[PDB]
């Protein structure tokens, strides 16, 4: 499952670089994706919903930065 | 741009004092990290994110900040802490330093142990001669050298050099090299360096005769 | 381990073209939110960022080099190109390379760093002359002998002492600029004097520019 969840991980990655917002939200973003894609090693269709929530969060206050996050993680 | 201005550009403190060095910037920034250089080193990541140490950071080094002001702080200063410190930062391209903030040790006063090196052979094979005075491991680093040859005084014809401050003592050594050719070199005897210095009672000379040895 | 390493020239002459070269070991460029920047740092002067290039072949440069800078990315031979162009006399600088990531937006690996002097001159090797522990002229309790590393171009040279095997007492003086247009140097060491005709000193001068490396002997006077 490590080739699976590492191919995704590469994929959202990339896919954060080219978004619209500072490098900030770049940072806090990755870090998130990283924790969630390591922690999968330490309520079955609702995960694609978890996962973006979790990873998401770090937006907070803005709703715009929840729109572009959330764009990231449907492609 | 983005643009910081970090102050105090240089500080002097004692062995154990709490030291704050500010870096301000010119916009609102998500974090602040901060690099430690020693003299002739490559920069070494001191404070990542804004208050986080880098391995091998001893817990001495806190950082803090928000927004468009940040500061680094040493608890207590140790004498390894002599380095020049740089804010940066990496949220907005293009990625800016900070003027960068000298970190000196004051310490008590001390006085230089006063060397002096003759004219190798093999440079005296090549039509030059220089005399090396040495002063060792003194504190401050404000020192008078002068050259006296035949105890005649002497100008244009030296230069000094003095070492970063001790990491260990907090001290410093300086070299005043005084060059001359083969030919004015062997027309002279004694050659004399008379230090004057702080740690000094009143200033000393060490000197030799050219065919000694 | 992560590890980085510069090369380039040492000397290049004004208007021509600088090609530096980072090497890495320890990470790769392929994989994902990795990334080398490229800062350099002018004699006297802060530090200064100028390029940086990630994974997915993005690329930054600094303004102020405006239209002067391209970086090239190898991920096969793991190594990373900055070529500036039209250089100035004011670029004279020591040359870092050093790893970044997405994760961190800053460096935290650096590479050693390689200087690079703008000048019309010719390279100079040093001429490297023993500071004898003279007999009655450097000693106390303790006995200092030493190094002059003398009329070399450009800068850098590394003076070690044994190979390294000695390193406490060792003072290695900054290069001052003579009138000569050349740089000069000593390295000294402070032992004890019990120790002078029972233990061989040896200094290790090297000068990358000039392709000079001597050792040469440290013995006392005897008079």
């Amino acid at each position: 499952v490590e080739r699976e969840l590492r191919n995704w991980l590469s994929e959202v990655l990339s896919k954060i670089n080219d978004a619209p917002v500072t490098n900030d939200i770049k940072k806090a973003i990755s870090n998130q994706v990283l924790k969630v894609a390591e922690q999968v090693w330490n309520s079955k269709e609702e995960l694609q919903e978890r996962v973006r929530k979790e990873v998401c969060s770090v937006c907070s206050n803005v709703p715009a930065c929840w729109a572009i996050c959330g764009g990231l993680l449907e492609v | 741009d983005i643009q910081m201005t970090q102050s105090p550009s240089t500080l002097s403190a004692s062995v154990g004092d709490r030291v704050t060095i500010t870096c301000s910037a010119s916009s609102r920034v998500g974090y602040m990290h901060w690099y430690q250089q020693k003299p002739g080193k490559a920069p070494k990541l001191l404070i990542y994110d804004t208050s986080k140490l880098a391995s091998g950071v001893p817990s001495r080094f806190s950082g803090s900040g928000s927004g468009t002001e940040f500061t680094l702080t040493i608890s207590s200063l140790q004498p390894d802490d002599f380095a020049t410190y740089y804010c940066f930062q990496g949220s907005g391209y293009p990625f800016t330093f900070g003027g960068g903030t000298k970190v000196e040790i004051k310490r008590t006063v001390a006085a230089p142990s006063v060397f002096i090196f003759p004219p190798s052979d093999e440079q005296l094979k090549s039509g030059t001669a220089s005399v090396v005075c040495l002063l060792n491991n003194f504190y401050p680093r404000e020192a008078k050298v002068q050259w006296k040859v035949d105890n005649a005084l002497q100008s244009g014809n030296s230069q000094e050099s003095v070492t970063e401050q001790d990491s260990k003592d907090s001290t410093y050594s300086l070299s005043s090299t005084l060059t001359l050719s083969k030919a004015d070199y062997e027309k002279h005897k004694v050659y004399a360096c008379e230090v004057t210095h702080q740690g000094l009672s009143s200033p000393v000379t060490k000197s030799f005769n050219r065919g000694e040895c | 381990q992560v590890t980085l390493r510069e090369s380039g020239p040492a000397l290049v002459k004004p208007t021509q073209t600088l090609t530096l070269t980072c090497t890495f070991s320890g990470f790769s460029l392929s994989t994902a939110g990795m990334s080398v920047g490229w800062i350099r740092q002018p004699p006297g002067k802060a530090l200064e960022w100028l390029a940086d290039i990630w994974w997915d072949d993005k690329k930054h440069y600094n303004p102020s080099l405006k239209d002067r800078l391209t970086i090239s990315k190898d991920t096969s031979k793991n190594q990373v190109v900055l070529k500036v162009t039209n250089m100035d006399p004011a670029d004279t600088a020591t040359y870092y390379c050093a790893r970044d990531m997405i994760f961190n937006f800053y460096f935290d690996v650096w590479g050693q760093g390689t200087t690079v002097t703008v000048s019309s001159a010719s390279t100079k090797g040093p001429s490297v002359f023993p500071l004898a522990p003279s007999s009655k002229s450097t000693s106390g309790g303790t006995a200092a002998l030493g190094c002059l590393v003398k009329d070399y171009f450009p800068e850098p040279v590394t003076v070690s002492w044994n190979s390294g095997a000695l390193t406490s007492g060792v003072h290695t003086f900054p290069a001052v600029l003579q009138s000569s247009g050349l740089y000069s140097l000593s390295s000294v060491v402070t032992v004890p004097s019990s120790s002078l005709g029972t233990q061989t000193y040896i200094c290790n001068v090297n000068h990358k520019p000039s392709n000079t490396k001597v050792d040469k002997k440290v013995e006392p006077k005897s008079c």
